[PDB]
């Protein structure tokens, strides 16, 4: 199953295998039973060149998995800065909202990726967006002791 | 006989904790204090902090053993799926047997145990006190299969049981946390916390 092989190659960082599978007709938008696509997996793992070649070969920058998360959510949650930048240029919504109300800025602020927080703000990240529990990105930065991020978010309020 | 998961501080006030974030260049792991749940990517370094209030005896060891969380699974031994066991990835010539889910990183005296009666697999390190002027003993763990792996854990949740033991295998202390080996630790932690 070329889809299954492509998902695995994208997750584990096998760039040559990704290129070979797509040349052999692997569905660039294949999904597993959690709705993760090769682009989700490369974005979460941090494989920049794979993310680029998937987007060049027709990967869906807006695809949502079973949590409603886009590849930008996953790169933002992990701290993969160059991937966040490439996804925004390629058409990602900076304020894509998952099924429990997280934006990429919620996840960056919570886990504590300062440089990602700065890049998301420059692309119109919404500081007022509330998750399912009423929490803003600032609320989550305070709750997880990310002081420098809370300061940056307060200045952007 | 099922391994006990009961928390037991014991006479040395044994406790297991996690630093506030990965010192990796990305969220290779993250720990939920709300859910007492570690989230990590496959084979990444996971530092776990051990604290005691009085020195353990000479010869004490720290064991880490994975067990299934749900009563319907707990009798099944937790090991790597065949695909990861037989992969060449991470399986270069080394002390850890390739079936073991839990490895220790950076300790030549880590010992891989398979009980010849129960078939349970675990990994030991000698207990060492903290380096002078630190609070914690750090043990580096690696978790060598995804929670989702169909030939192994197959989306069943696991607990990591951390036991402080005498040389002769008497329990001195025990702490337990849930572990998930997943694609995106940062998202999975928030999603799980959101769900509860
Ligand atoms: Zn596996």
């Amino acid at each position: 199953d070329l889809g299954k092989k492509l998902l695995e190659a994208a997750q584990i960082g096998q760039l040559d295998e990704v290129r070979i599978l797509m040349a052999n007709g692997a569905d660039v938008n294949a999904s597993d039973t959690d709705g993760l696509t090769p682009l989700h997996l490369a974005a979460a793992s941090g494989h920049l060149e794979i993310v680029e070649v998937l987007l060049k070969t027709g990967a869906d920058v807006n695809a949502t998995d079973k949590w409603g998360d886009t590849p930008l959510h996953l790169a933002a949650s992990q701290g993969h800065l160059e991937i966040v930048e490439v996804l925004l240029k390629a058409g990602a919504d900076v304020n894509a909202t998952d099924f429990t109300g997280n934006t990429p800025l919620h996840l960056a602020a919570y886990i504590g990726h300062l440089e990602i927080v700065e890049v998301l703000l420059k692309h119109g990240a919404d500081v007022n967006a509330q998750d399912k529990f009423g929490k803003t990105p600032f609320d989550l930065a305070i709750d997880n002791g990310n002081e420098d991020i809370a300061e940056v978010l307060q200045k952007a309020a | 006989a099922i391994p006990s998961n009961t928390d037991y501080p014991g006479p040395h006030s044994f406790d297991v904790s996690f630093q506030q974030s990965s010192t990796a260049k990305s969220a290779t792991w993250t720990y939920s204090t709300e859910l007492k749940k570690l989230y990590c990517q496959i084979a990444k370094t996971c530092p776990i902090q051990i604290k005691v209030m009085t020195p353990p005896p000479q010869g004490a060891v720290i064991r880490a053993m994975p067990v299934y969380k749900k009563a319907e699974h707990v009798t099944e031994v937790v090991k790597r799926c065949p695909n990861h066991e037989l992969s060449r990835e991470f399986n270069e010539g080394q002390i850890a047997p390739p079936s073991h889910l839990i490895r220790v990183e950076g300790n030549s005296h880590a010992q891989y145990v398979e009980d010849p009666i129960t078939g349970r697999q675990s990994v030991l390190v000698p207990y060492e006190p903290p380096q002078v002027g630190t609070e914690f003993t750090t043990v580096l763990y690696n978790f060598m299969c995804n929670s989702s792996c169909v030939g192994g854990m197959n989306r069943r949740p696991i607990l990591i049981i951390v036991t402080l033991e005498t040389r002769d295998g008497q329990v001195l202390g025990r702490r337990c946390f849930e572990a998930r080996i997943c694609a995106c630790p940062g998202r999975d932690r928030k999603a799980d916390e959101d769900s509860i």
